[PDB]
């Protein structure tokens, strides 16, 4: 069920859209959840 | 005298002018019911709609 | 998406926040609508430069007490001008001052170039240069100013009665209609009209006083006043109470 | 704000007695004597005028 | 008891300090260039308002 | 579309697009006129 | 101050109705003196700033 | 203690007195809405959809 190697974050999971929904504010401007912004940062650094 | 029967009430009642106030709390502002209402999207739990 | 009714316009419901087949009754989606929110019931140089200009725009506005809506309009003009970048060489303060002038013109409450200059470190000449450039860059236009666009501010700043303000507006409008002052600046016509109206009422303002608020040299007011003085009785409103008779108005 | 039409307790007409009551008071009548002159015998109807505050008069000082 | 006066005087003391701190900055920048400064432009009215 | 001035109490017809202001008063507080629709009250 | 910039006195009811803050303009006299290291002194005052 | 309907800090009122305006009151709710032109992309105005 648990291994010491599994503690190291080699692959990072992405919460579903249900966990983090796309809020709508000021019309059709989809206000992404705080998780999305961090996820957007995470992918950018990972690609770099 | 009893309103319903007109018979004298055995005990004599203390009656007179007293100053009363109507408080802002009306029942209509407080009565509220919930039955399969507009749950939230993120939490899937009840919220006011 | 009624399974029975393909392509049916589901009706939104606020009772539980669900969309129902308009003619079946079936609830498609349990409580998906989210009624409550649906219905009312380390700074980049560009941003830092924009932020400073936004601060400058507000600082200029409060000096002449402009409403926030004009400032909001001015910010939009600055962003459009800043984004388009035809004025990159020009100083941001000059661009903002021109944007403030344009925002006032667009809103129907023009401020003269001198008034904008008084609240800005940028001279009138530079503001005018930026003003024309912004119009070309934005491909926009501003309605031509009229003599009555400054009567309310000028008369109120001079503490002149309302009847005088109406008389001055009538005089200025009539003078332009009669073409008694062809080519004269609307501000000069307004200043002369205010002087003509002021001298005909109990509250009398000297030429210097009218020039200061209007920013027009007394000589220019004197020139315009001399042009409209001959037709003084015609310009004045018919139902105007003359504290000083028109025949005895100052001659100069 | 304005004098009630009826006495709350019994429903006796009271809306035609406010001006008469004020007139009697101006005539040096005591509040008790004025109420007696108007025919307000029950202390419920006397309560109506004795405690009435005529706010409508001051409401009419504001221009419509 | 701190009423409106003392409470507002405390605020105005700081706000006036910021106003005078601001005119120094604006005036010094113009003085560094060597050009004389305009007093009215230096004052930032929104600080106290 | 009749608006009543709050100062001079002057009825003046104003459109949706045009600015809100008294035609003659210059006052910027306007009140809508009472609806012509008839509403029934029970005198209860 | 209106859109046109014409000042008018603000009655409290207008402030309540139009959601305006009930503030009074604040003016300060300022005296400016300049020294040019040339044994000359010039004093100018800006009335009601 | 007339009919037991005033027990435990409860009150029995006269319906006929209520019918005559006894303790009748008015409730005023005010709603304010403003239209903002801020932002060139988006704008909002008063008009019946
Ligand atoms: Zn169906
Ligand atoms: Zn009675
Ligand atoms: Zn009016």
């Amino acid at each position: 069920y648990a291994r010491p190697e599994w503690m190291i974050v080699t692959v990072l999971p992405v919460p579903p859209l249900s966990v983090r929904p796309a809020v709508v504010m000021q019309g059709s401007a989809r206000n992404q959840d705080d998780l999305t912004h961090k996820l957007a940062d995470i992918v950018k650094i990972n690609n770099q | 005298y009893n309103g319903f029967t007109g018979r004298k009430i055995t005990s004599q009642i203390f009656i007179g002018p007293t100053y009363y106030q109507r408080l802002k709390h009306m029942v209509d502002d407080k009565i509220h019911s919930r039955a399969r209402g507009p749950i939230q999207i993120l939490n899937r739990q009840p919220m006011e709609g | 998406t009624c399974p029975n009714h393909p392509d049916a316009i589901l009706v939104e419901d606020y009772r539980a926040g669900d969309m129902i087949c308009p003619e079946c009754g079936l609830v498609v989606g349990d409580r998906v609508i989210d009624v409550g929110s649906e219905w009312r019931t380390t700074m980049s140089s560009s941003d830092r430069a924009m932020m400073n200009a936004f601060k400058e725009i507000t600082t200029m506005a409060d000096r002449i007490n402009l409403p926030r809506n004009i400032v909001d309009r001015t910010n939009n003009l600055f962003k459009q001008v800043y984004e388009q970048k035809s004025l990159k060489g020009r100083a941001n303060d000059a661009i903002a001052s021109a944007c403030l002038y344009i925002a006032c013109r667009q809103e129907g409450v023009p401020r003269t170039f001198k008034e904008i200059c008084a609240v800005s470190r940028i001279s009138k000449k530079e503001i005018g240069r930026c003003f024309k450039l912004i119009l070309k860059a934005l491909e926009t236009s501003v309605d031509l100013i009229t003599t009555g666009d400054f009567m309310s501010r000028f008369c109120s700043n001079l503490c002149l009665p309302k009847q005088v303000q109406m008389a001055a507006t009538h005089i200025a409008r009539k003078a332009v209609e009669l073409d008694l002052v062809p080519g004269r600046s609307p501000i000069s016509v307004a200043a002369a009209a205010i002087y003509m109206a002021s001298q005909a009422s109990a509250e009398k303002r000297t030429q210097k006083e009218i020039g200061d608020i209007a920013g027009v040299a007394d000589v220019t007011i004197r020139q315009s006043y001399r042009l409209i003085y001959p037709r003084a009785p015609d310009l004045f409103p018919t139902d105007f109470k003359f504290d000083t008779p028109v025949d005895k108005l100052p001659q100069l | 704000m304005i004098i009630p039409v009826r006495c709350f307790t019994c429903g006796k007409i009271v809306g035609n007695k406010w001006e008469a009551y004020l007139g009697l008071l101006q005539a040096e009548y005591t509040e008790g004597d004025a109420l007696d002159a108007l025919g307000l015998k029950r202390y419920c109807c006397r309560r109506m005028l004795l405690a009435h505050v005529d706010l409508i008069e001051k409401l009419l000082n504001y221009a419509p | 008891l701190d009423l409106a006066g003392p409470l507002l005087a405390f605020l105005f003391r700081g706000m006036f300090k910021n106003l005078l701190k601001e005119v120094r900055i604006y005036a010094q920048k113009f003085i560094d260039r060597g050009k004389d400064f305009n007093l009215e432009l230096a004052i930032k009215t929104r600080i106290i308002s | 579309m009749i608006y009543i001035c709050g100062e001079c109490h002057t009825e003046n017809e104003i459109k949706s697009r045009d600015p809100i202001r008294c035609r003659e008063c210059g006052y910027r507080i306007m009140y809508k006129k009472r609806t012509k629709r008839l509403v029934v009250f029970d005198a209860r | 101050w209106e859109r046109d910039g014409a000042p008018s006195p603000m009655m409290p009811n207008e402030a309540r109705l139009r959601n305006l803050t009930y503030s009074a303009p604040l003016y300060v006299d300022i005296t400016k003196t300049v020294i040019k290291e040339g044994e000359e002194q010039l004093q100018t005052q800006h009335q009601k700033t | 203690s007339y009919t037991g309907y005033n027990q435990e800090d409860s009150v029995i009122m006269n319906r006929s007195a209520v019918d005559r305006g006894f303790f009748r009151s008015v409730f005023y709710r005010s709603y304010k809405e403003q239209e903002s032109k801020k932002g060139f992309d988006q704008e909002e105005v008063f008009e019946k959809p």
